[PDB]
């Protein structure tokens, strides 16, 4: 059929006014959802999804220890000494399941969880320990805390797995450069990816521990050198005062890497520029440890 | 035997579970807001909302566990008119988080049971006069049961009502923790007998 | 302590304190469109930016009848990052809505996520040159506001004037001087645009100059007659 | 580079780097994008000069985003070694930042060339 045009202005306006009688926030909110799909499809595919993952992850380390003190202190009425010999929480949550009672202790061997030094130690802890027997009613949620902490560790592995993969998704070169947990904490103190990408190199240094920075700014003191970049996988790989200057060098190359990741529309998503940076950072480190401040006599 | 240590351990765990699971439910709810934020007002039940987050992994019709019957249809007709974004591996790890919300709420539920059971074992006069919640938290409130008995009726505090009933109910619950402290085998009948003296005064209230 | 004052229109407000401020009630607790501040006086209130939103600039400049009213539904064009559409929704409240239009692709996700949290904002990413590309979504608006960067802002606002204007409804157009002439003085361009805007059934009521908020902006208040 | 938003011509780049060549000689000039983001933060930047052929060029693109935020003029000059030599540095420089002082010797030499860059928008 033919199509008529050049005069549909008033007719389109009039049936648009009739659709307002068809009505008003509900139809226009279905139109809002229309715009929500058609625009979110349009300009991308974020900064916000990764920033509560790090808050959850930092809550997980605290939550493991503050359930782990409960895990020992509920088990010191059966084994006071088993708190002191093995100190890691996942071995304790495994060793409620693995040791069992003191009669099941000497029978059950420990090739999986702390062997060959601590097997003798738990066999010497089983024979003398000043705690009591604990009943089968008691081994219902003592017995279940031991697998709850195990599942908390497994969920922490899912947290680290998702953080590590999505770091390669969002920031492919910086998380090829400095490490991914700093790769979370830097955006965490930043906020947006742009909020760090608009932050200069000297703010990639002192992003976290900025008190002594401010004690250096207003009191006449001296700033930290390392900052939140201390715990990254490359600053501690030096020694001594050499760990100071490298705190610039990564924070330099981070600005070269983050803005390669936060500001490139065509992108390999493959970590090269970050590795091109990290090769030179390692080369500055290898030239830096080459020097020695001693006297080298002939 | 007759121990009071496990009750304090169970309560000291339960408070952190009650600070853990609802927190992780708000975390999962913040995550699912980038897939379906609309269901969380229709389904605020944070265990069963983390069952329905666990249930329909992608969008939406023909539902079974959405009702087990108005919230099922109210979620299906809302999930048809979708508002948020959409990916998959993020959604999978987030569903694993909602699974941990489910398992941790289940562990809190199993903690509740053995808590009330060790209550009913060791302190039945504390669980009959009041109930296992206030009674099991009471032996944390003194730190231990032997520090409940040496406390007075005035020195202990619980929750015209506050001046009278929080003193006289404290009297009988202290006297309940007495016969729970020094008996070898405590009874459930005289907990209700000392409950009934609060019952006459409370019918007078 | 803090004095909270009704501005010359309903919906808008004014903080008198240590410093004077133009302020506006917040629809949702605790979220920002662009990182802006807030104040509890308890009732929530948010400072507007006349330097960033030309609507707030005509609001602080002294203008008689801005047609954005708490009862009414208002159209917007040129929503650069949505700097105004939360302000229009918070000045109309829930009974009124803002139907926003923005065609540039880079900053529109903040408008989308702003309509995600405050229900009065509705978005448009369809094209405004041919306005019947978003014919399906809005119908028969009361008053319009314009912030696009095309030279035919008179004609593109005419192409929305022949569609969405309520007959005997008002219209405010925020005109920048740079898109059209950019060398000759702004008033000889504003009389030219008034001559062109009377050609499409808007008879102007007021002309207003943003002197300390913009360099040579304007807003034209008129009332569109006899069509819609 | 299609991300070259305004890359100046041969002519205006000469005067821009002339203001650079004099701006180091009053020490009225900071050099480097990392220092440029500090000068823009403390606002004493007159304008921000960018190079175009450095690899990768994305490592400075936050500064046009920043100079739209603070409303500071900016341009793209073609090559980094020119920028470094006009800054008086032996090194290549991707970005220069002219510091503000109303009493320095080249001040109107700022403003007329600055109004050049302010023409370009």
């Amino acid at each position: 059929x033919x199509x008529x045009x050049x005069x549909x202005x008033x007719x389109x306006x009039x049936x648009x006014x009739x659709x307002x009688x068809x009505x008003d926030n509900d139809l226009s909110k279905m139109s809002l959802g229309l715009a929500h799909s058609i625009g979110r499809h349009k300009l991308k595919f974020v900064d916000v999804m990764i920033i509560q993952a790090i808050a959850l992850l930092d809550d997980l380390d605290k939550e493991l220890n503050t359930y782990a003190m409960r895990c020992k202190e509920w088990y010191g009425w059966h084994f006071p000494e088993l708190a002191k010999i093995v100190t890691d929480s996942v071995a304790y949550a495994r060793i409620i399941l693995t040791m069992g009672i003191r009669s099941k202790a000497s029978e059950t061997d420990l090739s999986e969880i702390l062997p060959e030094e601590i097997e003798e130690r738990v066999k010497t802890a089983a024979e003398v320990s000043m705690g009591t027997e604990i009943t089968q009613t008691d081994l219902d949620n003592i017995n279940a805390l031991a697998e709850q902490i195990v599942e908390f560790a497994a969920y922490r592995e899912q947290l680290s797995n998702y953080l590590s993969a999505r770091m390669k998704a969002i920031a492919p070169n910086l998380t090829q450069l400095v490490g991914e947990l700093v790769g979370a904490r830097l955006i965490a103190h930043s906020g947006s990816l742009i909020s760090l990408a608009k932050s200069p190199a000297s703010t990639i240094q002192i992003l976290g521990a900025e008190k002594a920075l401010f004690r250096a700014l207003k009191t006449k003191h001296d700033t930290p050198k390392y900052g939140l970049l201390y715990h990254a996988s490359l600053v501690g790989q030096a020694t001594g005062k050499n760990k100071g200057k490298i705190a610039r060098v990564l924070a330099a190359k981070a600005a070269v890497s983050l803005r390669y990741d936060a500001l490139a529309e065509d992108r390999d998503d493959s970590g090269d520029i970050g590795l091109e940076s990290r090769a030179k950072v390692e080369n500055r480190l290898s030239q830096l440890e080459g020097r020695d401040l001693r006297t080298t006599p002939k | 035997s007759k121990n009071d240590n496990h009750i304090i351990q169970a309560i000291a765990l339960l408070d952190q579970l009650d600070k853990d699971i609802n927190t992780f439910a708000m975390r999962v709810k913040e995550w699912y807001g980038w897939h379906f934020p609309e269901l969380a007002k229709l389904v605020p039940d944070n265990y069963t909302f983390a069952k329905l987050v666990l249930f329909i992994k992608d969008k939406a019709x023909x539902x079974x566990x959405x009702x087990x019957x108005x919230x099922x249809x109210x979620x299906x007709x809302x999930x048809x008119x979708x508002x948020x974004x959409x990916s998959e591996t993020d959604m999978e790890n987030v569903c694993v988080f909602a699974q941990r919300v489910a398992s941790l709420a289940d562990y809190r539920r199993q903690l509740y049971d053995y808590l009330c059971e060790k209550m009913h074992t060791v302190a039945p006069n504390l669980s009959e006069l009041i109930g296992e919640v206030i009674g099991a938290r009471l032996i944390s409130h003194a730190g231990s049961l032997t520090n409940l008995s040496k406390q007075a009726a005035s020195t202990v505090q619980i929750l015209k009502n506050k001046g009278r009933i929080s003193r006289y109910l404290a009297n009988k619950c202290s006297m309940a923790s007495r016969i729970d402290n020094y008996s070898e085998e405590p009874s459930n009948v005289f907990g209700s007998v000392l409950k009934k003296q609060v019952e006459q005064r409370l019918e007078f209230y | 302590k803090v004095v909270i004052e009704p501005h010359r229109h309903a919906g808008v407000y004014i903080a008198r304190g240590k410093e004077d401020l133009l302020v506006t009630k917040n629809m949702a607790p605790g979220e920002s469109v662009y990182g802006e501040k807030r104040i509890s006086v308890k009732v929530e209130y948010r400072v507007w930016n006349p330097f960033r939103s030309k609507l707030a600039a005509g609001i602080m400049g002294g203008l008689d009848e801005l047609f954005i009213a708490p009862g009414k539904k208002v159209l917007y064009l040129g929503a650069a990052s949505g700097t105004s559409v939360s302000h229009v929704s918070d000045v109309v409240g829930p009974e009124g809505v803002v139907y926003a239009v923005e065609f540039s692709h880079r900053p529109g996700r903040e408008l989308i996520s702003m309509a995600k949290k405050r229900p009065n904002i509705i978005p448009i990413i369809e094209d405004a040159r041919h306005p019947q590309k978003y014919r399906m979504l809005i119908g028969m608006v009361d008053c319009v506001f314009a912030d696009v960067a095309q030279p035919d802002q008179a004609r593109i606002i005419a192409l929305n004037s022949h569609m969405f204007l309520k007959d005997q409804g008002g219209v405010v157009i925020s005109i920048k001087a740079n898109c059209i002439d950019s060398t000759v003085d702004a008033e000889t361009v504003f009389a030219r645009e008034v001559q062109k805007l009377r050609e499409e059934r808007i008879k102007p009521l007021e002309q207003l100059t943003l002197e300390p908020y913009e360099r040579d902006h304007c807003i034209v208040v008129g009332r569109y007659m006899r069509s819609g | 580079n299609p991300k070259a938003f305004p890359l100046a011509d041969a002519a205006l780049t000469q005067q821009i780097l002339d203001v650079v060549q004099q701006a180091a000689n009053l020490r009225q000039l900071k050099k480097g994008a990392n220092e440029a983001t500090k000068t823009l933060n403390r606002g004493i930047s007159e304008f921000i000069i960018m190079a175009a052929d450095c690899e990768p060029i994305e490592i400075l693109l936050h500064l046009p985003l920043l100079c739209e935020d603070k409303n500071v003029p900016y341009v793209f000059v073609p090559s980094r070694v020119a920028l470094g030599r006009a800054c008086g540095v032996s090194r290549p420089v991707i970005a220069a930042s002219i510091t503000t002082n109303d009493a320095s010797a080249i001040k109107t030499q700022i403003y007329a060339v600055k109004d050049k860059i302010e023409t370009l928008l």
